[PDB]
């Protein structure tokens, strides 16, 4: 197919509004007149046919985007100056002249006429040198190259660009995590000598929750990366659920191993002596029990397609049993930790201070790699998953389109959740170099 | 009244003999006898199979006559005892000493020799009592911990320990019976003869010094090594020993030549020996290192026939089995290893 | 066989000096730490000094440091140790030890006179 | 055929021993060992683990204990070289080397008639004439004073205290050449080394054994097996070396003339009564054996300074606390956090 | 006064070791090789055995 507006302009199955101007839905259609709330569903609903809230279909859009490049093309044939130019090129510089009659109008397009000259004359080159250097390409570089370099090649190598861009930065991310995981997942049980550390009893499961994120979680949003359309009707329904359970094992078996390496700080002994397998195992599953009662709740709390927010009650109560606290007593845990490791180098240096004093007839270098292999872990772990939550919480609070708090729209807010989710590939190269594991993946490799 | 002089005198004239002896019975050498063979065949071998089980360090190990039963003693303080075919624990058995550091297997397959710091040596009868296996024997300690015994037959052990004096013992009476008190350090390793009627023992003397069941004295000695020798083992024909030291060399020493023969070393390699042993035939000779790694020799070429490697940890101690079918190795790391 | 054969010794006033020497053989002499031992008569065995595979590490005892002056040449395989301003104290029989470990830092070298890599040591003495 | 029920029985026997030896591991991961050398008196690790603690009894038990085992021995070495006394000996001599047998009070009836009968170690004969002295007994002098038990190998005494077991073990009975058998302590958790200072000296030997221990504390500190495990050094005579030294009456600047100008550091915590004179040489020692532990230190072992105090219940609380720390410290250099 | 026994014992120790035949080397190691020659059909260890003659397979 083309889609080459769905690039440009995107697939928005609900109604946006603006800063100050007037309601627009669809794909880059601007409802006329509706200055009120009310009158552009009415417009909506008129255009698509069925009683349109605001909820458009998938193939609507496309219905009315077909439409809407009919209205362009007459509006172009109209034109006197834009007729000739559709029958001396071909169909592939087409999209790109109908992309431009849409952008800036009937009336903009006109204004060019040495370049309208120039692709009258079949000549490629020149016209792409003489349209570099305007006042189109320097206001939006993006969608630019997308059209020139499909005018000057001639093919459908512009257009597979963002494809294949985004089809290997996900795929590379994929295979990444996924192999990653599965490395440890095979080390744990094909060596012996690791096997019987129940301090990692608690890392397994990590990896475990951080694989089922990579094959039960990430190829769906994955494939709704076409341009904003899903074959998935009422499955994100019960995929917001797997989604909730996937990041929530992980947010808490991440506090786990915190308070684990805590209780094994603090206090030796009773570390030694109170913590069995059985034990480790419990604590090992009462996380996935929260991860199911938080979401596995399918009480229609998730739905009040795959385009809105969750509940306001929920939204924000699901955050602080899942991350809030979480996130809290992990850092009072890490800095526990940091003041007994201080208390600790202290005494080192004093001793190696008073060693130094028999010179008679280094110092805070200890203190740069403590801090900096807390604030790895700990600065990873809020700075991936801190913005969406904050964020989460706030933006269901939006009303119609404008506000004065965050309330970001949604490509930056589907951009920090894949950012979020990116930490789940990071989990193993922090939590999973250890000697004895890195001569498991060296032996695995030969 | 000056018969200590002469006395001196004529033991200095007698050291002074056996230099001119050897001098004069050293002809030739085995690289220009050795020069005519073929090289030998590349051989490296495989790990069969692992034996898991022990807690913490395993120290030594000894064949069964039916090359199938395995006895491992750990730090733990507890001797088992294997099955190479089905790899399948048979029992074990603890200690009153968690410090352990020989083990024996009798030829019969009746008793099983414990020693360690202790400096006792434990008998247990094996296949006695109707049942589990107790403790038969508690032999007299002589202030020395044992680091190596073994069974000539049922009746009668012998071992060694750090005082520099090893003993030939009676298990029925539970006395010593014969007492070698010719060493200056602590003597280490054992082994027997094809006919059970002398051994060789290695000491920390740099030197190994032959002895004999039946006069309990020294027929010959031999002082080639540099440090001190920590393992040492009879070619299979009651002529010939290796021994291998902390000087990261195993060096073979001929009875009737009273003389080194060869030495077995390179230049990448200065980890220690820890556990010397030949084959069936004798023509290769395996040497345990403390590199985490052993290396399979030729005895009659000095080339490195082939590494076996596979144990994270230093390798403790290494055995062939009767019919030369398998290598079993065991190091620090809870860990034997069969090849083949 | 591994023989240390020392040499020096003999009667001098107190106040002057003596240079003695070991030769060792049957070993790589470049790859060894060595030092010396000294036994006065009716006292326990005694430590003085310490070279190291190189010349690195010249260790010495308390009662001696600054005073003695000790080398070793690896291509002849000797090893020589100096006494300047010798004491009425140092009284005493003197044997060239070796530790036994090649290639390392640790060392066992004194011993209730049984150890093996020792030679017969030589016998200095003060005058009155 | 009839080889699947052996098989399966083999297979049951390893499932019985293999429970068994999962427990064993369980039990041996959680007991922290340690090494006490340097005194020449065993019984020094059994005071302190009286003060808490099968060792509650009187130290009678012993050595009524190393009296049954001499008569039994030399009774058998006595008749081991030569009427009616066939079955009365076949019994002694089923009973030699027997360990958890011991003397049995039917043991004297058999031993009576072989010691009347006409024709039949060094002290043998003092502890066989009397042996009628049977009860339960309370030994006199000139009998311990004959009395020669050989060497005891090794003292091990396993004990729980706050709820953790530790296993303390001292090494006597073997040869002043420390070569081989260190090596056979590497997952021991701590070496508690103790040093002396001078004693009286009073015809002066002058053996210098503080270098000696400066040179021992080298060798095992650097040693290739031993560099995991951590030491806690301990200083005892810390009263002979208080009234020795006064201004000049101790010869510690003659063996170690840096000591003349050493000074006392800042970060001391000196003991209410100490005079500097005092003070600056209990912490020059300290401070030496330090610059020995503070090179060479790879994060990986550490040393724990400890001056002997005088009431017995506090060094159990010093090597507690190191202890902790000790853990602490492999913990935290187990997750690359230190 | 001086111990007359510790070296009094040791000169018939040394003089008991040099009263023996002492076959040349290149006699010593002919019949030395000839054992591992022509026993080597016995040492399985001299080539990798196959799954029929290796009972840890
Ligand atoms: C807003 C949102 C959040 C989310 O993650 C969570 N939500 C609640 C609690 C949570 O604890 C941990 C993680 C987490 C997963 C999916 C979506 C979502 C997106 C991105 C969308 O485009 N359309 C849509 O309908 N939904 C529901």
């Amino acid at each position: 197919i083309f889609e080459m507006l769905r690039i440009d302009e995107g697939l928005r199955l609900k109604i946006y509004k603006d800063t100050e101007g007037y309601y627009t839905i669809g794909i880059g259609h601007l409802l006329t007149k509706s200055p009120s709330l009310n009158a552009a569903k009415s417009e909506l609903d008129k255009a698509i046919g069925r009683n349109t809230n605001g909820v458009i279909t998938k193939d609507e859009a496309e219905k009315l985007f077909n439409q809407d490049v009919d209205a362009a093309v007459r509006g172009i044939l109209r034109n006197a100056k834009l007729k000739p130019v559709y029958d001396s090129l071909d169909a592939v510089r087409r999209a790109a002249l109908i992309n431009m009659v849409f952008q800036m109008g009937e009336t903009g397009v006109a204004g060019f006429t040495n370049s309208l000259r120039m692709l009258q004359q079949k000549r490629w080159d020149e016209a792409a040198v003489n349209l570099a250097k305007s006042r189109w390409y320097n206001q939006t570089p993006n969608r630019a190259k997308r059209v020139i370099t499909t005018f000057r090649t001639g093919t459908w190598d512009a257009y597979a660009s963002v494809r294949i861009l985004t089809a290997c930065f996900l795929s590379l991310l994929i295979l990444s995590t996924l192999l990653g995981n599965t490395l440890v997942c095979a080390a744990v049980i094909r060596f012996r000598h690791l096997r019987s550390k129940v301090t990692n009893f608690f890392v397994i499961s990590l990896a475990v929750s951080d694989l089922l994120v990579a094959v039960l979680v990430m190829p769906w949003k994955a494939v709704a990366e076409i341009a904003g359309f899903w074959p998935f009707g009422s499955f994100c329904n019960i995929w917001v659920a797997f989604d909730i359970m996937c990041s929530t094992a992980s947010i808490l078996n991440l506090c786990v191993i915190s308070v684990d390496r805590y209780w094994a700080i603090s206090s030796p002994f009773r570390y030694e002596r109170k913590m069995t397998p059985k034990a480790a195992f419990i604590l090992i599953s009462v996380a996935w029990t929260l991860s199911v009662l938080i979401s596995f709740i399918p009480v229609q709390l998730s739905w009040h397609n795959c385009d809105s927010s969750l509940s306001r009650t929920y939204a924000i109560s699901s955050s602080v049993i899942s991350f809030y606290i979480p996130v809290a007593i992990m850092i009072v845990t890490y800095t526990r930790i940091y003041r007994i490791a201080q208390k600790q180098i202290r005494r080192i240096a004093a001793l190696e201070r008073a060693a130094v004093h028999a010179k008679n007839c280094m110092s805070f270098k200890r203190e740069t790699k403590v801090l900096k292999t807390l604030s790895v872990i700990m600065g990873v772990f809020v700075c991936c998953w801190l913005p969406f939550f904050i964020l989460n919480c706030i933006l269901p609070f939006c009303g119609s389109g404008e506000t004065q708090p965050f309330c970001i729209d949604s490509n930056t807010f589907d951009v920090f959740v894949w950012f979020g989710w990116a930490n789940s590939s990071l989990n193993p190269i922090i939590y999973a170099f250890n000697a004895d594991f890195r001569k498991a993946f060296s032996t695995l490799l030969g | 009244g000056s018969e200590l002089d002469q006395l001196r005198q004529e033991a200095e004239q007698l050291k002074n003999q056996i230099r001119d002896a050897r001098k004069a019975c050293a002809d030739a050498t085995l690289s220009q006898i050795t020069n005519n063979i073929d090289p030998v065949g590349r051989i490296q071998m495989r790990t069969r199979r692992t034996l898991r089980g022990h807690l913490a360090k395993i120290y030594a190990m000894h064949w069964g006559t039916d090359s199938r039963l395995l006895v491992s003693a750990s730090q733990d303080g507890k001797l088992i005892i294997w099955d190479s075919y089905t790899t399948n624990k048979v029992h074990a058995i603890p200690l009153r000493s968690s410090w352990v550091m020989t083990c024996a297997y009798a030829p019969s397959g009746n008793y099983v020799a414990c020693g360690g710091l202790d400096n006792i040596c434990s008998i247990y009868n094996l296949k006695t009592r109707e049942g589990n296996v107790r403790v038969s024997r508690e032999l007299a300690g002589h202030t020395g911990y044992l680091s190596c015994c073994r069974f000539l037959d049922d009746n009668q052990i012998v071992t060694s320990s750090g005082d520099t004096t090893c003993a030939l013992w009676d298990i029925e009476t539970g006395q010593q019976t014969t007492t070698f008190t010719g060493h200056t350090g602590d003597v280490m390793s054992l082994s027997l003869a094809p006919d059970t009627r002398l051994f060789v023992s290695g000491a920390c003397d740099a030197s190994a010094k032959l002895w004999d069941v039946r006069e309990g004295m020294c027929r010959q000695t031999f002082t080639g090594h540099e440090s001190d020798i920590n393992a040492i083992c009879f070619f299979p024909n009651g002529n010939a020993f290796a021994t291998g030291s902390d000087d990261a060399t195993c060096r073979l020493f001929d009875l009737r030549a009273d003389q080194e023969l060869m030495t077995y070393s390179h230049d990448n390699i200065i980890c220690g020996i820890t556990s010397v042993s030949f084959s069936k035939s004798g023509r290769l000779l395996l040497a345990g290192y403390d590199d985490f790694n052993c290396n399979v020799w030729d005895a009659l070429k000095a080339d490195r026939a082939g590494v076996l490697a596979g144990h994270d940890n230093r390798v403790s101690c290494l055995g062939v089995t009767d019919d030369g079918m398998a290598v079993a190795t065991g190091s620090w790391d809870s860990f034997l290893k069969i090849w083949n | 066989q591994v023989q240390l054969q020392e040499s020096g010794g003999g009667l001098v006033q107190p106040g002057g000096s003596l240079r003695l020497s070991c030769a060792a053989s049957g070993f790589t002499f470049s790859n060894y730490k060595m030092n010396w031992v000294r036994q006065a008569p009716g006292k326990g065995l005694e430590w003085v000094s310490d070279i190291s595979q190189s010349g690195a590490s010249i260790s010495y005892t308390g009662s001696v440091k600054g005073r003695f002056t000790i080398s070793r040449d690896n291509a002849k395989n000797t090893l020589y140790l100096q006494m300047n301003s010798l004491k009425p104290e140092d009284t005493a029989v003197y044997y060239c030890a070796r530790c036994p470990a090649p290639f390392t830092r640790d060392c066992f070298d004194v011993t209730s006179t049984t150890y093996a890599y020792r030679g017969q040591g030589t016998q200095v003495t003060v005058s009155s | 055929e009839d080889q699947r029920n052996e098989e399966k029985a083999q297979r049951e026997a390893n499932k019985k021993i293999e429970k068994q030896l999962q427990k064993d591991k369980q039990v041996y991961r959680a007991t922290h060992r340690l090494l006490l050398l340097g005194a020449g008196e065993s019984g020094k690790s059994t005071i302190v683990k009286q003060m808490r603690i099968f060792n509650g009894d009187s130290e009678k038990a012993t050595k009524v204990q190393d009296i049954k085992n001499n008569l039994k021995e030399a009774i058998e070495t006595i008749v081991a070289a030569m009427p009616e006394n066939q079955f009365r000996v076949d019994y002694i001599l089923s009973v030699m080397n027997v360990p958890d047998f011991d003397f049995p009070p039917e043991f004297y009836e058999h031993a009576k008639a072989l010691w009347e009968d006409e024709g039949v170690i060094d002290c043998a004969q003092y502890f066989l004439d009397k042996i009628d002295v049977i009860k339960q007994y309370v030994p006199s002098d000139q009998d311990l004073l004959r009395c020669r038990v050989l060497t005891s190998g090794i003292f091990e005494t396993k004990f729980q205290v706050d709820k953790v077991n530790f296993h303390m073990f001292d090494v006597g009975g073997q040869r002043d050449e420390r070569r081989k058998w260190i090596q056979c302590f590497n997952d021991v958790t701590a070496i508690i080394f103790v040093v002396a200072s001078s004693s009286y000296n009073m015809e002066d030997n002058q053996t210098n054994r503080l270098q000696e221990a400066l040179n021992l504390f080298k060798s095992i500190w650097n040693n290739r097996w031993l560099r995991t495990i951590s030491v806690i050094l301990f200083l005892n005579k810390q009263d002979l070396l208080a009234e020795k030294v006064l201004a000049g009456k101790s010869k510690i600047e003659d063996y170690f003339p840096e000591f003349a100008r050493y000074t006392t550091p800042e970060d001391a915590t000196p003991e209410p009564g100490e005079d500097p004179r005092v003070t600056r040489a209990k912490y020059f020692i300290r401070d030496e054996f330090l610059r020995i532990s503070t090179a060479s230190g790879d994060g990986r072992h550490y040393c724990y300074p400890h001056f002997t105090c005088a009431v017995d219940t506090e060094n159990i609380r010093r090597v507690f606390n190191d202890c902790r720390d000790i853990i602490q410290r492999m913990h935290l250099r187990q997750y690359e956090l230190l | 006064t001086a111990s007359i026994a510790q070296a009094r014992k040791l000169v018939e120790q040394l003089k008991m070791e040099a009263n023996i035949d002492r076959i040349k080397v290149s006699k010593a190691a002919a019949d030395l090789m000839a054992y591992c020659e022509a026993h080597a059909k016995e040492d399985p260890l001299l080539t990798p055995v196959p799954a029929s003659e290796n009972p840890f397979r």
